[PDB]
């Protein structure tokens, strides 16, 4: 009868099935199109292992920013605007930190002690 | 003179504030309520801080007496501890998915707007503007 | 019920309150609206905006009264 | 159930029964503020009586300190009619 | 920390005023606003110099100042409208110098 | 139906993750709202402070706690010190044993001032002892089972207790610097953390805590773990204004 | 990441666990999910260092931390600079202790000349830890272990 | 448009002092919008007796402050925290922060430390390790504040001013973890609240009259000028404490308002006596002179001496 268990493994009876309500299904992509029952279930999964191995996988660290995004090509541009802000709001000393050189004219941290230690700076 | 026994009656209130039966938390209640309005002024506001923390869950409920000790506490705390801090208490639920919860805070938000409505002029969010309307306030960025 | 009669009367007695169903719009444009009373009202944010703007005491509150009317963009649907 | 008929210059008075109690709160303490009620919860039969037992007026609605610094007596004649 | 507070000048900008005979006679008395103050002036005609007689706290919000003369009597009384919800009666005794309040009428909340 | 064209509109997570300049917040439910921009704008304000957990659930708030044994709650000192308790033990044996009829002859002929405590003791408790006591500050709720755990989030590696050294070996007190712990030993031996390591060991990784000893008994801090070209294992494990308040009382 | 807490202490708290935990890298997981019946430790636990080279030194410094049929082993070189409980738990990774380490050290002094016997569990418990210390590294003076004489 | 100013030698080079200015260009007050900012840089020449132009680099928005920092200068460019150093083709930035949330309208800083102050937010107190030359947060606000100026009062504590009345000071925990790597890590507490009344526009921590203990100077928008001054002995502060809260009960304002909450109209009173209402007591009634002083249980000489001597010590 599919009739989940108890701590006494036995079938749970109907009104109690209904309430925990394990007809649905969830299609979690990332966890090798395993499928869930059970609503809190399926959202502890999102850091249960099978979730944080697809997402080691995936290329993209198990952070909350993606849980409850399933599809991966969703989690890809999402994790890929994601670095941008992360890369934005970082500060950069190579490209921010700037640099003038004797002659009146300004370059970067980075040009300023290539041409400095490559003979002229 | 409840400023000086207030610390020594918190750990008591949380105590029965975490459960031990409906009745336990109805009069929990009603002691947070009569301490806030005592102490108004007196800068223990930490200690009731605290305890909105354990009183702001009971805000789903159901029987009469309870329900209406709850919101009874958060009045008398709404004077001692300020309006900011139940506004932020009242944000996130205002637009929620469900029924239940939107009624429960458009219930409260009710209460602390009639009492003190012109405070909050300077405590709501800023909410941005899309396309066809404006929702900013300029009014207030000005700078001098 | 009878306390909704009264409550729907309270509705009817607070301009600015609210109810589960109420939408961002109608929300966000009282408080527009009383953060204009209240600029009106305190003697010194009118200072503040007379002087921040190089307008005059009458401009700025013709202004605020002009603008209380739709302040928030146009309605909803 | 309320009144609430806005507030007024008349005062309100209590039963011998109800003598001591605020009109909300519900205390018996520290009352600072005098009541007021409306002229039609004012006239007639009506002068002079307890706004909680509906018994002769004889002593004073008074207002609880909290409920002045909570300003729910700034709202008017609150008979229970 | 603990601290007390101290006004040493008192606001001076002007937002309200109003003239009348404050003190009966027909010499006019002028009552203005400063923010949450009100302070009254008599201008003296003789060498037009103005004399600030009373200059009172209020602690609260003057948003509006109306004098007016009851019909025949020689007094100038205040009404002012402040931001708590009430309307207050104001008058001057020369004999204390000082604001009496008259009446107290409460019709809704603060602020 | 409209609700049902309204529910077409009612749109995916991952186009609310992707749209949302926040994404943290994007919840299950979150979709079925009104206006989810809104919701999930506002839940990713500021300082605002989230829905209790179990408006979901079916069981009520702490029908939860309904199971378990609970002891009984525990007195502040500075009222434990002023010797109540005691008074009020005594008092309770006595009552407990004694029976009806000399219950009630007590009624009649009572024992009249048969204790006392002295004030200044409970004045001096209430008025001279009285402290703060652990407070919570804005926007951490309780929830069910939230006492289930007593503290954590200290990540730190330096954080050890008396107890901790005595049930594991190392020393407690102003040793508790010059004593590595039995894991540094094996941090020495075979290193710290491989993706974390943002920890250093005192004494493995660290320099000498201080008058740390080196030598290879019980009680010293052995080879700081090095290259054979001499780079320790990392860091050094050997080793090589005015903020005076404005305002305040007297 | 999973790591096996074996000498598992009793009253060695989880907190404190997890605590040495963090103090070695990840802290993410210290769980001893025990009897059903009991509460205390069940003698092995589940240390979840999210970090696999960090939960692997973590384990090779949180080793040695100090937490009749002749199933008793004679264990000589000995260490004499140990404790009572840590040297159990040690000899216990690989059984019970029927008898925790009686180190026969003088009488003069109180000072140990480097052996000891130890009642495990088992001949094949004795066995098993006797031959992964066999030789192997004791805190001073190398293990040398194996089944015990009679006296 | 000119905005901000500071004076400021940079140590690459000498005592030849620079003015900078901030200089916004094109801007747009009710809807917002902007051209761009310049800094323009001056050498303050004729021993600092006129100006003669040396740069204005351009910048991406309204330059709204400008700070000497430690051998350089801060500047908010509104959202941006950029650290600047010299040179005389333009100005190079040596560092830059980009997590503060709106527009930085203030940055005061100590010896090391900077409290910035942004429009909305709060302050928010950032870090400069110069070895590594970060700029990094470590402790802000959790309120909202629209600051209008900002003063220190310790290495820990800064008082805020704020558009809409009100004066605050919010002083670090005691045990900051200065040097490390909702939107914070560690955040600061409030230690007092007080409803001024008027807009405060500058603040500044100073001592008046020879050998005054120090205060706290606020000069509102309205020709108010006023000074919040500490306590020495909780004799004192309990005495006032009683006075007003007395005052408060029977002698109440005449504009039908209540004192406590005139004073806590946005956050409540925290840990500030209302000396504008102790000072009523001398403009009292005998009748209530008497009926509180004797609460008090002092005679009105005792208490009017010892309002009129608190200004003393501190004030005229
Ligand atoms: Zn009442
Ligand atoms: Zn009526
Ligand atoms: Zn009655």
């Amino acid at each position: 009868k599919n009739l989940p268990l108890g701590w006494d493994g036995k079938p749970i009876p109907y009104w109690l099935y209904k309430l925990h309500g394990l007809n649905i299904n969830y299609n979690c992509e990332i966890c090798g199109n395993y499928t869930y029952r059970g609503p809190k279930a399926f959202q502890r999964h999102f850091a249960e292992w099978r979730h944080a191995h697809g997402m080691r996988c995936l290329g993209i660290p198990n952070t909350a920013h993606f849980a409850n995004v399933t599809q991966i090509e969703d989690a890809v541009s999402l994790w890929a605007k994601l670095k941008l802000q992360k890369a934005s709001e970082r500060w950069q000393p190579d490209t921010e930190e700037e640099y003038e050189d004797s002659s009146g004219n300004v370059v970067n941290k980075k040009t300023y002690e290539d041409l400095k230690r490559q003979g002229l700076l | 003179m409840g400023k000086d026994y207030i610390y020594a009656v918190t750990p008591l209130l949380e105590d029965a504030l975490m459960d031990r039966d409906l009745v336990h938390r109805q009069t929990a209640s009603a002691v947070v309520q009569h301490m806030s309005l005592g102490v108004y002024g007196f800068g223990c506001e930490d200690s009731l801080n605290h305890l909105l923390n354990y009183v702001w869950p009971n805000v789903f409920e159901t029987s009469p007496h309870v329900i209406q000790a709850v919101m009874g506490a958060l009045e008398g705390l709404r004077v001692a501890i300020g309006p900011c801090r139940m506004l932020q208490y009242c944000l996130q639920g205002l637009f929620h998915p469900a029924r239940k919860v939107r009624d429960v805070y458009w219930k409260i938000y009710n209460s602390i707007y009639i009492g003190s409505q012109d405070a909050l002029i300077a405590h709501y969010p800023r909410i941005y503007n899309d396309d066809k309307n404006t929702y900013i306030r300029y009014e207030l960025d000005y700078i001098l | 019920y009878t306390i909704h009669s009264q409550l729907e009367h309270l509705q009817s007695k607070y301009i600015g309150t609210g109810h589960a169903d109420t939408t961002k719009w109608e929300w966000l444009v009282n408080q527009h609206r009383d953060s204009y009373c209240s600029y009106m009202g305190h003697f010194d944010l009118l200072n503040y905006f007379a002087i921040a703007e190089n307008e005059s005491k009458a401009r700025v509150r013709f202004n605020l009264m002009e603008k209380m009317l739709q302040p928030c963009g146009p309605p909803a649907d | 159930i309320f009144c609430r008929k806005q507030a007024g210059v008349a005062i309100g008075r209590l039963c011998e029964k109800c003598d001591g109690k605020c009109v909300i709160c519900d205390s018996y303490v520290r009352p600072c503020t005098l009541v007021r009620i409306c002229d039609e919860c004012n006239y007639g039969s009506y002068q002079g009586r307890c706004v909680i037992c509906g018994g002769p007026g004889v002593s004073d609605a008074y207002y609880c300190k909290e409920c002045t610094i909570q300003e729910k007596d700034r709202d008017g004649c609150p008979k229970i009619v | 920390m603990f601290l007390y507070n101290l006004t040493l000048q008192r606001a001076t900008g002007i937002s309200f005023a109003i003239h009348g005979n404050f003190s009966g006679t027909k010499q006019q008395e002028i009552v203005v606003s400063r923010g949450k103050i009100l302070e009254l002036l008599r201008p003296d005609p003789n060498t037009g110099k103005v004399h600030t007689l009373l200059t009172v706290e209020v602690f609260g919000v003057i948003r509006s100042l109306m004098a007016f003369r009851l019909t025949g009597g020689t007094k100038d009384y205040i009404v002012v409208g402040s931001d708590s919800g009430r309307i207050v009666i104001l008058e001057y005794q020369p004999s204390k110098n000082m604001f009496e309040k008259i009446h107290q009428e409460t019709f809704g909340k603060s602020g | 139906s409209k609700k049902k064209l309204r529910r077409m509109n009612r749109f995916t997570v991952a186009e609310l993750k992707q749209l949302v300049a926040r994404p943290d917040v994007v919840e299950m439910h979150d979709v079925t709202a009104q206006d989810p921009k809104l919701l999930v704008h506002l839940k990713a304000t500021r300082n605002s402070v989230p829905v209790p957990r179990h408006w979901c659930f079916k069981r009520k708030y702490l029908q939860g706690k309904r199971g378990i044994e609970k002891p009984p709650f525990e007195l502040p000192d500075f009222i434990k010190r002023t010797g109540i308790q005691e008074m009020r033990e005594a008092l309770q044996e006595k009552e407990e044993q004694k029976t009806m009829k000399s219950k009630m002859r007590e009624k009649v002929r009572p024992k009249m001032g048969k204790i006392d405590i002295d004030y200044q003791k409970l004045h001096d408790a209430f008025f001279k002892w009285q402290t703060k006591p652990k407070l919570t500050i804005h926007g951490d709720l309780y929830y069910e089972g939230k006492e289930f755990e007593t503290r954590l989030k200290e990540k730190k590696p330096g954080d050890l207790s008396d107890e901790l050294r005595i049930s594991l070996g190392m020393p407690v007190g102003p040793n508790a610097h010059k004593v590595p712990p039995p894991w540094l030993i094996a941090m020495q031996r075979y290193g710290p953390p491989p993706s974390y390591p943002n920890l250093k060991i005192p004494g493995l990784n660290s320099p000498i805590p201080e008058s740390c000893s080196f030598g290879y008994h019980a009680g010293g801090w052995g080879k700081p773990p090095v290259d054979e070209t001499g780079k320790p294992l990392y860091g050094d494990v050997f080793g090589t204004i005015d903020r005076t308040p404005w305002g305040e009382l007297e | 990441a999973t790591v096996y807490v074996g000498g598992l202490d009793e009253k060695v708290s989880e907190p404190l666990l997890w605590e040495l935990f963090l103090q070695a890298g990840p802290v993410v997981n210290t769980h001893m999910p025990k009897d059903r019946v009991t509460g205390q430790h069940q003698g092995y636990g589940f240390v979840e260092f999210l970090s696999e080279e960090d939960a692997d030194y973590a384990i090779k410094i949180m080793n040695m931390i100090k937490l009749d049929v002749g199933a008793n082993i004679f264990i000589g070189n000995l260490d004499p600079e140990i404790d009572e409980k840590l040297l159990y738990d040690t000899f216990s990774a690989f059984g019970v202790i029927l008898q925790t380490p009686k180190i026969m050290r003088d009488p003069d002094t109180g000072n140990s000349k480097g052996y000891a016997f130890i009642n495990f569990a088992s001949f094949d418990a004795s066995d098993a830890a006797i031959e992964a210390m066999n030789g192997q590294y004791l805190c001073n003076r190398p293990i040398t272990v194996s089944y015990a004489f009679k006296k | 448009a000119a905005f901000s100013v500071a004076v400021c030698r940079f140590s690459n080079t000498g005592e030849d002092w620079y003015v900078l200015v901030g200089v916004a260009k094109d801007l747009i007050l009710n809807p917002r919008s902007v051209a761009g900012g310049f800094v323009y840089t001056y050498k303050l020449v004729n021993n600092g007796e006129k100006l003669e132009f040396l740069h204005k680099t351009p910048v991406e928005e309204v330059p709204a402050a400008i700070a000497p920092f430690q051998g350089r200068v801060l500047i908010g460019v509104g959202k941006l925290l950029r650290v600047y150093d010299l040179g005389k083709k333009k100005l190079l930035r040596k560092c830059e922060n980009k997590h503060i949330a709106n527009y930085i309208s203030g940055i005061q800083t100590i010896g090391h430390r900077v409290i910035v102050s942004d429009v909305q937010e709060s302050f928010i107190w950032v870090r400069y390790k110069r070895n590594e030359n970060q700029l990094i947060i470590f402790a802000d606000d959790t309120y909202p504040r629209w600051v209008t100026t900002a003063s220190l009062l310790d290495y820990d504590t800064v008082a805020g001013a704020d558009k809409f009345g009100n004066i605050c000071v919010v002083r670090l925990p005691p045990n900051t973890n200065d040097e490390v790597d909702n939107g914070a890590s560690q955040k600061a507490e409030v230690i007092m609240n007080y409803h001024v009344g008027e807009t405060v526009l500058s603040l500044q921590k100073t001592t008046l009259i020879p050998g005054g203990s120090e205060s706290l100077v606020y000069t509102t928008l309205s020709g108010g000028i006023g000074i919040l001054v500490p306590f020495t002995s909780h004799e004192d502060h309990d005495f006032f404490q009683h006075v007003e809260m007395h005052l408060r009960s029977e002698h109440p304002p005449l504009c039908g308002r209540d004192h406590l909450s005139f004073r806590s109209y946005y956050f409540p009173v925290k840990n500030v006596i209302d000396g504008d209402l102790c000072e009523q007591f001398n403009s009292m009634e005998p009748n209530k002179q008497k009926n509180v002083s004797e609460e008090l249980d002092r005679t009105p000489p005792e208490v009017s001496k010892k309002l009129e001597d608190i200004r003393t010590r501190y004030a005229f």
